[PDB]
């Protein structure tokens, strides 16, 4: 699988981050799935980014949070605004690569413990 | 608010000579990423833009190998190897790194009876 | 069914009056992928007004651009929309909708007033 | 194996909290290992009970923490004091139990967000 | 044997220091903790507190608090408690305790 | 601030007379834990005393199932079930929930020729 890398802890002031979860993985002409969650269970997903590496795909979120992102080679940066107090807990970086296959994910991450205050 | 500009508003060129387009920048358009974020566009008249290249080094689908994007993170350059009649035009680099974007200043690419 | 976005036709508008040009897009997922709007005076270059996020909805907007430009989308007819307001002549020009990282651009929508 | 519950997420304004990890075994008549570990990484062990569950063995923290703690027959209740607003982060509930064999630990717990405040 | 072993008899007078050994034998020392417990004479039993043998901190019972002294060399197995500026109440027997109290000392009389 | 009180100080039975023994309390000594934190004491004269029942119902090592230990949560009963020459002496409850731990008042148990 595809191994992720993220920083133990952010700890935040500005109620903002930057958050880079580095891939062994070369994401370059790729159709894939990048997403990252909050919690000890994964169980709300607060970015996803998908589509091909070569046209740029929008970040987005669902789950309801001020959300952009830059996706690089072996890289993808989520940045997150407007975070509370209230939304500090683990967040975890996760990919799926669809095209071309064999079609595979990541191998859990560590995650970061970002800390809002 | 950063600031692009090419330099070169128009350029004549014959077919065959070689040309390279620059295009400086105000901040450091490379990034953590590892990527440098300067697409580079050509609009021929009446025709939408298109795409050339993307993340400076990186060259879109069906794009002649002619076309080369080279930099050193604020300064940029597009070398067209061997000038075809078709690649004449305007050439707009556009960096998209921080809000907003910005584009160039163009750069005309006038092709011209020898 | 290759990409392609197709964009509203011309407009002849008089001064200070509302505009809405639609760009519809074909061929290719499209809630993926973000929205740019880009303005081109006629003997000038262009211009980034801003972009929407098809998903989310949330246009952001070149300064210049600030009020009565206004970036909208019918999300699941897959088109999205430019709205220019109180029309001034300053606002002549062919206007792009583009996506697909800038790699798929319209027709071109000219306006002129 | 055997698997570990703990409370998802603790929020601890007293400094001060109590933080049982459910387990799916007695412990009744068992020599064990319970542990506690800070950190992603899981790398930093914050208290440690050791010893037969026969006879009632003593909790404490090379690590540096105010630690007492409880044990029962499936729970194991940690009991931390004078924690720091700058000590925020994951702890995760862990069990070893040597005798009588075979000899076996924890699959790996979902942690809780210890989310010191103030 | 698990099995625990005190200092032996006291007979001192008042306004004197005091210690008393507990030195524990067949068991892993510093992975059970330790209990210090009066008996005044012909009273019952009367809980004084304990130390923890890893991390040396001794927590004291209320009316103990204050002229006695646990603490402990781990290395030899052994448990200390020592009282101070002594007073005749403080005749009692004192007992030793640990793992879980299910092993008690012989007991220590002091008068 | 916990009080265990043995309200028995003295107590003759006879042999095989079946006898229990009572010891209330201010709080409840159940936990979460399922436990409930209640020690049983047996000091035979001379002798140091020696753990009988620990966490109420459980009876430790090398001691007769004669002995058991009842309990509702405050309320704590030790039934002996069979009483030999060897079981007299003075019995205490000790309850290890909160600190200070705190010893009951004892129960003598006097055999009677
Ligand atoms: C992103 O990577 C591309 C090319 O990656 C290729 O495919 C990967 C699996 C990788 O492990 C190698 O096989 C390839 O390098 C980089 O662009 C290429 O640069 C190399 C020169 O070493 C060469 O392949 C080409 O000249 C370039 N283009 C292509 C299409 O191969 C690109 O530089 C990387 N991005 C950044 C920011 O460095
Ligand atoms: C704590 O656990 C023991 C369980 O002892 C045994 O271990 C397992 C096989 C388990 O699955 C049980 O069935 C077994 O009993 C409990 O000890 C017993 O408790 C009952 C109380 O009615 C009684 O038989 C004796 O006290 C114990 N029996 C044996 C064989 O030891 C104990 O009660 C549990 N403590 C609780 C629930 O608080
Ligand atoms: C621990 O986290 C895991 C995921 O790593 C959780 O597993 C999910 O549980 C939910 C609810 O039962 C299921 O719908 C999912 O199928 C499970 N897997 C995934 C990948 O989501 C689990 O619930 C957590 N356990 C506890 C005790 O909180
Ligand atoms: C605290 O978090 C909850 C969870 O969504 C949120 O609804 C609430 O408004 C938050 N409070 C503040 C002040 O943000
Ligand atoms: C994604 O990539 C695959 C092959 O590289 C292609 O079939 C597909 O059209 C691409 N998607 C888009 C939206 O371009
Ligand atoms: C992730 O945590 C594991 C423990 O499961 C540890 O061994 C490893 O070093 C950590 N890796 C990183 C990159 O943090
Ligand atoms: C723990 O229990 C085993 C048997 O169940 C016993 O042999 C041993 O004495 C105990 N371990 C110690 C005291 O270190
Ligand atoms: C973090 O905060 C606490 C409370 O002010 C402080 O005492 C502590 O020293 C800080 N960090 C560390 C690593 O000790």
């Amino acid at each position: 699988k595809i191994l992720v890398k993220q920083l133990p802890r952010l700890v935040v002031y500005n109620n903002e981050v930057n958050l880079s979860c580095k891939y062994t993985y070369n994401l370059f002409s790729k159709e894939f799935r990048a997403s990252l969650y909050k919690g000890v269970d994964s169980a709300v997903e607060v970015c996803v980014v998908n589509g091909n590496y070569s046209h740029q795909p929008q970040f987005y979120s669902s789950t309801g949070f001020d959300c952009d992102g830059k996706l690089g080679n072996e890289t993808v940066t989520f940045y997150l605004r407007n975070l509370f107090v209230n939304q500090t807990d683990i967040y975890f970086c996760k990919i799926e690569v669809m095209y071309p296959p064999p079609y595979i994910g990541n191998e859990k991450s560590n995650g970061t413990i970002i800390h809002v205050k | 608010d950063i600031v692009m500009t090419q330099a070169a508003p128009s350029v004549p060129v014959t077919p065959g000579e070689s040309v390279s387009i620059s295009c400086r920048s105000t901040k450091s358009l490379l990034h953590s990423n590892g990527n440098t974020y300067l697409y580079w566009f050509l609009q021929r008249p009446g025709q939408s833009p298109q795409r050339l290249i993307y993340y400076m080094s990186n060259l879109a689908s069906g794009v002649p190998d002619r076309f080369s994007g080279r930099g050193s993170g604020t300064d940029f350059t597009l070398r067209i190897s061997r000038v075809e009649a078709e690649d004449a035009g305007v050439y707009y680099c556009m960096q998209s790194l921080e809000y907003p974007y910005t584009f160039g200043g163009g750069t005309k690419l006038e092709i011209k009876r020898l | 069914s290759q990409i392609q976005l197709v964009q509203s036709g011309p407009e002849l508008k008089k001064p200070g009056e509302t505009v809405k040009i639609s760009c519809k897009a074909s061929g290719y997922t499209f809630t993926n992928y973000g929205m740019t709007w880009v303005k081109q005076a006629p003997r000038k270059g262009l211009k980034w007004m801003g972009w929407i996020n098809t998903y989310t909805g949330r246009p952001t907007y070149a300064d210049d651009f600030k009020g009565r430009f206004a970036f909208s989308l019918e999300t699941s007819a897959s088109t999205a929309y430019l709205q220019i307001n109180n029309l001034k002549h300053e606002d002549t020009a062919t206007y792009f909708c583009a996506s697909l990282g800038e790699d798929f651009w319209g027709q071109g929508t000219t306006l002129t007033v």
